[PDB]
């Protein structure tokens, strides 16, 4: 896997260039922004139990023909293998978000997921849709906004950081498209 | 590609772990680390002409044979390749540095080198006098500050120690 | 027991590999987070009994069915088991918080807990109605300072995960 | 494997005993001590090649009958295996001092070692005086005292870190005994 | 799916054998047995109705506290989920008593359910509490014979085993 | 695999219904016919080596071609792995006819094995003359109308179980076109 | 050893299960079939001396040849460790009766014999003719019930397949 | 594994002889008694959970010791440990019951029990009474003499199987001192 | 197909070798021996008619049984197909003969032949007759020299133990 | 694999026929000229890291673009890969001369090889240019014209095996096109 | 030991098969080469010395910078070591030519090589000097026969490749 | 394993002296005799099932209590388990009589041999006679003095190489007392 450093070596490497002052600046900034970066992670890890369990049943809620017969969330196996599902793909995005790049999520994750639930017979719009609340979720952690509990962190602005993380949701959404 | 990030995280991975305690206080270590490591490659990045002519240059002032028909320094084309794979070198320590582990040099400038080198006639003592002879040119606080020194130098040490 | 340097080291042996940059980078992770950590161990070390005999009344108070014939809280002993484990955990999180890792907490009070609950009749909304409780009591910079309160609470999320 | 503070944790266990006060206060010392701590580890690995080949040439040039037919270093294999050898031990005891705790050493290495080299005969008190050597090696380049190459880290003392790491190779000869 | 025939045929076919005498001896015993549990069956699919209303009212009233804000009961459309995951559990236990082995009950009502109970704050006894309330409140002649009865309460239990 | 309870378990479920009555009946019809099913199955597996290499024999004697330079049962290693394929399907059949249900034949045999002659060379229409020879065979032996080997019953009709048992060489012929 | 209840229970073993519905059922067969097998068992018992001397008349009547040297017969020995291996085959018979299973037969008659036969030069030709001709020679209800004589037929086939 | 059949084959073969008469008449007692026996197993599997997790509490509860920091039973791990050996333990004895005999207790679970036990430093005498709890539970449950439970069978006398599953019991707690 | 070069090339390639002084010192001895196995082969192929029904007919004389009813040769057709196998193992004889190693047979006539063979009734005491017969029958120098004779008997020996 | 003998009695097998004088003929001088085969053999494994290294740097020099960035020979990683693959094909090329027959080289090297080669972005034209440098060389090591480096053999005439060896080259280029 | 008969048995015991045709053919290839390449082991051993005194004085005579501070040859007892080495290989070449082939050198000489050479700064380019020299300074008929010679050469151009 | 050639290497060796002169003529005459050697060899292969055979046959008719119930090669299984040994341990004999050299009889058979017979039961005496009439029969075959069948080699002696087999059928026997 890549990380943001590895990331700008590649780039370099493939102009058969060193890095200095130029590219180099950009990536003190995303070291100045290294504290900030730590607690986004651990906004989402420490209520991961939360986002994934209100994901699925908000998939479900709004389509019960999944808990339906034959729907592909019934029987407690199934159940159980979404909501491991859910967790398995916020995980990924958490090292994403850690790394501060995609390569993890893309290359142990999402690589080969749509041909698996293709395969499996896994409703991917509503695979999509639990993506969709875990992102609504985490990044109403990242930003000290979820409505049921906060977190206490130094005033500031976590903007770019909730934008960072949406975006490897989203790219979870296309992955399966 | 090995960094202080990328180890926690491929650990966290095997064991089916969400980032936890330990992980995100070994990237607080990579952020107090990367001023020192960070000033190194910023001045390799502007020095790196002189830096690869002086090492080039005292390969072959120390093995003179290296120029005699059949070795390795025998052509113009030859010795200039040699030049490159000395500037390839500091390009990869130089990635070292700014990535705060050694995933570069591991990857694109170690892995299969004694075999290439073995097939090609390059002795390794060549291209381990051009890193020593760099490592102990370089003097803080002149050329960089003393921990970037540091940072400098151990780079250097781990590519001579994969050659010998 | 999972910490910063034997998450380095564990990798570095399966790699056969000496330490190198990012393991000691990683290292360095510990030395500047320490302060905050062991803050919090110090003054959960000197506060814990009463930290122990707020979550514990505070499980009762939510949950009197615990109190019923047939239930995890039906005699004197049994309630005092109760505490008992509070304290355990409260402990181990002081461990962790001394350590840099959640090692302790894993090995010692998460391993085989799903099963011992269940065999055992002691339902986990109880312990989780514990940890929430004090992981939302505790308050800066009263109980602690601000980042020493940002680990007390992450140990204290981490165990409510594990039981969730 | 265990470190310093989990060495700590697990005293404090065995009588059920939070780490506070005096506890504390070491491992707070142990701490500000870590930046000589990774400066001792940097000495050896920087010159790990170094301390293995000579240490085995050591041996072997103060007992050239291990190198006599029926010696055993005698063919390039059984060479190449006592190298290896010796920097496998050296590499258990770089991650000692990092960790500041001998367990990775004991139990991942020095464990079962006399009893293995006691069933291939390879020789217990020629292995002991390559270990005694890589020891004066390693603890020189611990101190910068070495005679043909320096190391520059900031004036002080490394006493303490030197016979810790010096206690590392002794406990290596001690298995073999 | 598990019962008298497929377990013999999986053993066979794990051992490359056609059946033999044992294999068509065990499907012998499942001929005699099947009285007993298909009039079980017969008089779970007529009465499932009253059992399942029985065994939710139970529920609730053992534990009101579910129906406190932020317990699994806390909304009317939650309590009916409960009702319905009760259902469920009828009807599998209805399908083992067809079948005449755990099957149903392994594949679509057990595996995963702790995960799923957990993940959702979905306490164990409560399930528990119905299960037995329904095997303690059936009886013989009245409701079925006594070896139907055996084959109800043994499905039953081998339920309240699975989740405690 | 699914047995004839298991299946109409599976139809139950497809529509979140109890099995009653209705349902009820015709299981214990086929709990009432089981003694027969019984002799049905002992019929097949007491001649089993007389089945299979009638039918694989028969195969040869109306193809010749396949003994031939070339035939795919040249050689002794491919007739035993010919006549070792003709025991596997008649295994499988008669696992299906002690179940009451094909799946275990469709699951564990015939799912993939079209693809697999293919692959290797194997003559289909060989295959399922094959086939043809063994299912006249075991409905003989069940009918006891077999010309050399009779086997006592007590008197009575078991046409509906020689036709099941029909019925799956004809899944397997199927599931070969 | 191959019987209904020692196949149920080395699947249930195999899962890490109690036995359950299904096992026991399975072991009910063994108690509705006993009495036809153990009928079988018993006149066997009682005549296999008869049966032994009828079937080995009839190999060497069938195969003269036998008798000539550089075969299986050639001399009185030999032709006496035929009706001894006749003996043992149906004793075999008798255990697998007993047991409800062919495992008395798979494990001491069965395995191995090809690899014997063929080193010895013992056609199995002769134990299948002896095999038939038992099978075939047995009725009831002269010698045994209909339903001990499907039994008694079924190990003789399970022998002739064995050789076949 | 044997059962009690072929225990009675297994001595029948080593006189070289063929079972009938009085052989038999023990074993068709056996078959007679089956439905008991069914029931028997039936008792314990039942009660599978109560009695495992009253047995190792009772176990702790009349030794405490068990549960203080360096106990056998100190942390959820060895807790959980010590309670999935009880479950194993019972279960081969439910094995034993329902064979009619210990081989597959002896051989899959009892041998080598005790060396495992002195290796990991479990508390023999500790495991001992846990099983003698789990004895007077399952044995309860066989004569419908339990106090919180009953379980309605013919009326009957089911002493022989008591003591029957008593002796298994017995055999655990002999193999480990 | 197993001969000297194939053999020494499959043991070269297993470790990753390119062929080496023992492999082409081997392919020496192929070529030393050759001349006695292709007179041996060239013989075969120009007699191999006359070798092929001598050997048919003895099989005939020695187990004139094979012609009885429910026999391997009670039919015409049967008959001619017992010279046709005798024919084909003759061929792959001259092939071994041709290739200097066992292949042609292990692969093209040992491999399943006690599995069709035990299928089909057929005797492997009546190929052994037919090989023993054509074995002894052979004489040097009339039919071939005495090493030639050697490597004859030695592959009719190879496939005696195969079916013995 | 196939040598040129079981190749001529994969032929006759073919035709349910006999080697015999005509067809043994050929094969007879195949024998008469194994010295010289050997010695080609010889010709080339004593070369073979020459062979190698001379091959596939001069599809290098031949081609600068394959060491520039992103070239499929840039990185020592890349560059060993290559000539290891280098020397795979001349062994089996070897394997094959030794033998008489290509069968070793397609089966066990050259099947699949274009499609590995596609999956991974190896470019196979330069690929099919350092198989024909090897050729070259090989070739006028076997006809003893190598411009540095003579062999001493008897005197006469291996253009045949020459050629053959040739041949062996081109179908591995031929399995790449 | 790689050899021609070690070969053909290893294969043959992987295979569980007895010797066979083409393993004796195999080693009568042995009996064919044998004069040739004992006839280059006699002479080496009756020469060693001279031999390995030459090719030592070829590799300081070729690469004379061996002599100065910090290379292989930089002292008295270092130069020894050098000729004492050819000397060791010259031995193992003896060994091969004995055997017939390349175990000797594979197990005791090539094996662990290039891991030592590399950790004692011993350039492989100096031990292909010492071989590449005695191979070209021999000829036939004066040192060997032509056919022993090229035994000679066979083992001096495998170690070649093996540090190449 | 070695060989002859190997086995003196490995004494020159231990002297660090190379193979000329004396040591040369003796296997110089090894290599002389290795015509008489290959037809020793073949004489054992091609009557392989028959040494066998009559060995174990023989074992047993002087001792008819190993086919008793509770004898060793009671059962079929037992019988062929004993004759599969017999075939194994004279496998390993021709072996050693090809190479010259007893090492690879004793590394890969005869080591642990004993102690796999004591941990059985197999009785070591019975095995010893089976090797001991395998001797006989194999070293009648070198000579040329079996009773029922001979072989044509040219005339000459081979007593050496009759003593040489014996002893590798005595080291068996030794290998087991």
């Amino acid at each position: 896997m890549l990380d943001a450093f590895s990331k700008a070596v590649v780039s370099a490497d493939q102009k058969t260039g060193y890095i200095g002052g130029a590219e180099l600046a950009a990536l003190k900034t995303y070291i100045a922004n290294g504290n900030k970066r730590l607690d986004a992670v651990n906004a989402i890890t420490s209520n991961a139990s939360c986002i994934v369990s209100d994901a699925v049943s908000g998939m479900i809620c709004e389509n019960p023909g999944l808990i339906s017969a034959g729907g592909n969330c019934y029987t407690n196996r199934r159940m159980a293998a979404c909501l491991r599902d859910g967790e398995i793909v916020l995980r990924y995005v958490t090292y994403a978000l850690l790394a501060g790049d995609a390569s993890v999520l893309e290359d142990r994750c999402l690589n080969g997921l749509k041909e698996t639930y293709m395969a499996l017979g896994v409703p991917i719009p509503s695979a999509i849709r639990a993506v969709s609340i875990m992102k609504a979720s985490a990044v109403a952690f990242i930003n000290n906004t979820a409505s049921k509990r906060k977190i206490e962190t130094p005033q500031g602005d976590c903007a770019a950081l909730a934008s960072e993380a949406g975006s490897y949701f989203d790219m979870a959404a296309s992955a399966l498209r | 590609m090995k960094s202080v990030v990328t180890t926690v995280l491929a650990a966290a991975d095997a064991a089916g772990r969400f980032p936890s305690g330990s992980d995100l206080e070994s990237v607080q270590g990579n952020i107090q680390r990367s001023a020192a490591r960070l000033e190194a490659a910023e001045k390799l990045a502007a020095g790196h002409a002189a830096v690869v002519k002086e090492a080039g240059d005292v390969v072959f002032k120390k093995y003179p044979y290296l120029k005699t028909a059949g070795e390795a320094g025998d052509s113009a084309e030859k010795v200039a390749k040699c030049y490159r794979d000395i500037d390839h070198y500091m390009r990869l320590i130089n990635y070292c540095l700014v990535v705060g582990g050694t995933g570069p040099l591991d990857e694109w400038g170690i892995s299969g080198a004694r075999e290439v080198y073995r097939a090609l006639n390059l002795p390794t003592a060549a291209y381990v006098a051009a890193f020593q002879y760099t490592r102990d040119r370089a003097c803080a606080p002149r050329d960089m500050g003393p921990q970037a020194l540091t940072e400098f130098r151990s780079y250097l040490d781990y590519v001579i120690n994969a050659l010998s």
